[PDB]
């Protein structure tokens, strides 16, 4: 199997505004095959409660799904997605800016 | 009135692990799932309300029995794509059909297969042809011109009946799918560098620059991807990077309306 | 999701055309339609396939169809008739995504042969062991007559059957009668008919 | 092109049936309709490749396996009077799509009658009536006529044998039998056939004719505690000779 790397982008659904409750969003497209693991990470801890959409397919035979969670971004907090893929021989962890 | 179409994709998996299910089938509209089937279930369902509310148990029960048909037929030709490749581990199959509706009304068709996401073989509807990548597929492919009836059904699904069905579930989502959601633009700043940011806008097709000094356009623009902001809607951003001499300016698009912001 | 053929009985002289009647209800626009013929043998056997992506209708030799998508109309033509073409006929429709062939009631098509001298006639035929039971042949009658059967109970007449000797290049509507009561004969057997 | 065993069956109550259907024609979709006297015929079963069995339009205690491409077996564990009923095995050529963009060819079927009661199943009595000198003399022709009588169920074959060949030209056997107490439901049965040849033909005593029934009846494994001989299957067959007389 010629695969490929899952692309991971993470953000948050309305503007980060330090108290305004929120969604964070992790973006994990591109990837062959279609076996994905992914937690979201608080100051480096799994967050537990998540969801995530259906696996979805696109034309160039990739997949891509969407993890999101409720949270409430404190000044303080530090938020990452970590993905594992067959084709990564280490965890993947993708910071949120902002 | 806006280029729209349906894509029903089938995916098999061999040998798959505990959770992974060996096939999975899904339908599409612009990217708004309608349809699921899956190995596990064996039952084809709504992936929408408004899908759901407007087909008879019928639909769901006569098609299932179709994609029951596909599963089958997806897990034989693994075992045969195995045994001709000498394969071994998990493989992935998968088969692509569809349809657009143009906004100037013309429509294009597509049908293609892949093996471990490549392209496998390709559906030529103007020649009743496939067009295949190696021997293996060539092989398979020759079978298949062999039988005409299953040219031509392919042909008028893709030419007719795909249409006819996006032309229903456009209708029958109209408030999802025929909705305009502008969206919020914005300007922040962060060497100094700008960023036109916009946000909680549908449909995600959106288009996005900088101009200089309003007169030519910034040659030198990062453009953030267009992102699902979990809701519904979509959101999506523009950046660039002395003393700035010439003062500048983002200029947008979202259906039908240019948008235009100064600092 | 229906066949239907009104026409449960039908006839048809040697060499002519002889249209067969169906309709259809359905609300898919992709779809299939055919005809079957079942002779007695109990085998169904295929006539001609038309699919519902087609004008140009379907013509294998003989046999034509007239297909009135609009009309829902798919009408089985067999021209210059044949004995052999005698058999029920049945309409059929598939969808193209289920595979349930949907069959109509079905039309019972008769072959009339065209007896050129007619020679209408009753003759007894006798048992070749005990000669004590015997029985009675009404024959090479012409094709436009009919066969009433028996509504005495105790006699039993067969129905009308055409034979095609093609040795001598000859064809024979033929109909037999027996029982065992002795108040019956020959002349009689076939008079209510 | 496709096959089906058996063509006729009668059986007891409640007893395991197999009605085979095979084909050789590389065909992965298979199917199974049954025809009730005058009730349409319903899909009952099909399948989409080896090891594909799916269900159809009417609800079925039969059972299919597709344990490889040339083999749709259907089997009945207790067989019961309703089961009786004609059943009919078909295939079809699409290979490349699990659509039916295919055509569906039907193979013979079998008759089954599965009974309460073994004692109303009776073999037929054949008896060839000789011609007339009537037609011979008016006609220049002879009509032989079998008559088999006293039969059930209507699992029977007739043939005619000429010289010890099976013959097709000049046969007319009617296309259905007749119930000899039409009064009843369990009426026993009655078939006519017609062989007519040339006067010539049949004033030749060299000539033999013989008029064969097969009729299809319990087998081994059957049960049968009567003085009427276990009618099994059998053929019950009448002969004539011709004669210048």
């Amino acid at each position: 199997m010629i695969q490929r790397t899952p692309k991971i982008q993470v953000y948050s659904r309305h503007p980060a505004e330090n108290g305004k409750s929120n969604f964070l969003n992790c973006y994990v497209s591109g990837f062959h095959p279609s076996d994905i693991e992914v937690d979201l990470l608080k100051n480096g801890e799994r967050i537990e409660k998540v969801e995530h959409s259906d696996l979805s397919f696109s034309k160039d035979w990739s997949f891509y799904l969407l993890y999101y969670t409720e949270f409430t971004p404190t000044e303080k907090d530090e938020y990452a997605c970590r993905v594992n893929h067959v084709t990564l021989s280490q965890p993947k962890i993708v910071k949120w800016d902002r | 009135m806006r280029t729209h179409s349906l894509r029903y994709f089938h995916l098999g998996v061999s040998d798959p692990i505990h959770g992974v299910p060996e096939f999975i089938s899904v339908g599409y509209v612009d990217s708004h799932p309608i349809t699921t089937y899956d190995s596990v279930t064996r039952q084809k369902e709504p992936r929408a309300p408004w899908m759901a509310e407007n087909l008879a148990p019928d639909h769901w029960e006569r098609y299932t029995q179709l994609l029951r048909g596909w599963q089958q037929m997806f897990k034989v030709e693994l075992k045969r794509l195995q045994r001709h490749y000498n394969h071994s581990g998990s493989h992935t199959y998968q088969r692509m059909i569809g349809c657009e509706l143009l906004e100037d009304g013309s429509t294009t068709g597509f049908l293609q297969y892949a093996y471990d996401g490549q392209d496998f073989l390709i559906f030529n509807k103007d020649t009743l042809s496939w067009l295949a990548v190696d021997n293996v597929a060539h092989t398979i492919k020759q079978a298949w011109e062999a039988n005409q009836h299953e040219l031509l059904y392919q042909k008028n699904w893709l030419e007719e009946e795909c249409i006819a069905w996006l032309k229903r579930f456009l209708e029958y989502g109209k408030d999802t799918l025929q909705r305009t959601e502008p969206p919020l633009v914005r300007v922040n700043r962060k060497v100094t560098a700008l960023f036109c940011k916009a946000h909680g806008f549908y449909p995600p097709e959106i288009y996005m620059t900088w101009m200089k000094n309003g007169e030519e356009i910034v040659q030198e623009i990062d453009y953030g991807d267009i992102l699902p902001s979990g809701d519904g809607t979509y959101q999506a951003w523009a950046s660039i990077e002395p003393q700035s001499s010439n003062l500048y300016s983002c200029h947008v698009e979202h259906s039908g309306v240019h948008m235009v912001l100064q600092v | 999701q229906t066949v239907t053929q009104s026409q449960p009985e039908m006839s048809v002289q040697e060499a002519e055309t002889v249209t067969l009647s169906c309709t259809y209800d359905t609300s898919e626009s992709d779809y299939y339609l055919f005809w079957y013929k079942q002779p007695p043998s109990r085998q169904m056997i295929l006539v001609i396939r038309q699919e519902a992506y087609k004008q140009q209708n379907a013509t294998e030799n003989r046999f034509s169809v007239n297909f009135q998508k609009a009309a829902k109309s798919f009408s089985l033509k067999i021209s210059d008739s044949q004995l052999g073409d005698a058999a029920m006929y049945f309409c059929a429709y598939r969808s193209a995504v289920n595979a349930r062939l949907m069959f109509g009631d079905g039309t019972q098509l008769v072959v009339k042969p065209n007896i050129q001298n007619p020679d209408p006639a009753v003759y007894q035929l006798r048992d070749s062991k005990s000669s004590d039971k015997s029985v009675c042949l009404f024959t090479d009658f012409d094709s436009q007559t009919n066969v009433s059967q028996s509504k005495d109970s105790d006699v039993y007449i067969t129905d009308k059957c055409v034979l095609d000797m093609r040795s001598m290049d000859f064809k024979s509507n033929s109909a037999v009668a027996w029982s065992n009561k002795s108040d019956f004969a020959c002349a009689n057997a076939f008079n209510n008919s | 092109d496709i096959y089906q065993t058996p063509r006729y069956l009668v059986i007891g109550t409640g007893k395991k049936i197999t009605l085979e259907c095979s084909q050789t024609m590389g065909h992965d979709k298979m199917y199974w309709y049954q025809q009730d006297p005058g009730m349409e015929l319903h899909l009952i079963h099909y399948s989409y490749g080896v090891n594909s069995t799916e269900k159809g339009d009417l609800s079925s205690e039969s059972t299919v396996s597709r344990i490889r491409t040339e083999h749709f077996p259907l089997t009945l564990e207790s067989a019961r009077p309703s089961h009786t009923s004609q059943y009919l095995c078909a295939s079809s050529e699409a290979r490349g799509l699990a659509e039916f963009t295919d055509t569906q060819y039907f193979g013979p079927g079998t008759r089954l009658t599965v009974l309460e009661d073994l004692k109303n199943v009776f073999p037929p009595e054949v008896a060839v009536f000789e011609p007339s000198e009537a037609e011979i003399s008016h006609t220049q022709k002879a009509t032989l006529v079998c008559l088999a009588t006293g039969f059930y169920p209507d699992h029977v074959e007739l043939s005619w044998w000429v010289n010890g060949k099976e013959v097709h030209s000049g046969v007319c056997t009617d296309p259905q039998p007749l119930k000899e107490q039409p009064a009843l439901n369990d009426s026993r049965y009655a078939l006519s056939s017609r062989l007519r040849v040339s006067a010539t033909f049949w004033q030749d005593p060299r000539n033999h004719f013989r008029c064969q029934v097969q009729f299809y009846g319990l087998s081994e494994n059957d049960e049968w505690t009567q003085d009427r001989a276990k009618p099994v299957t059998q053929i019950v067959s009448a002969e004539a000779w011709g004669r210048a007389d």
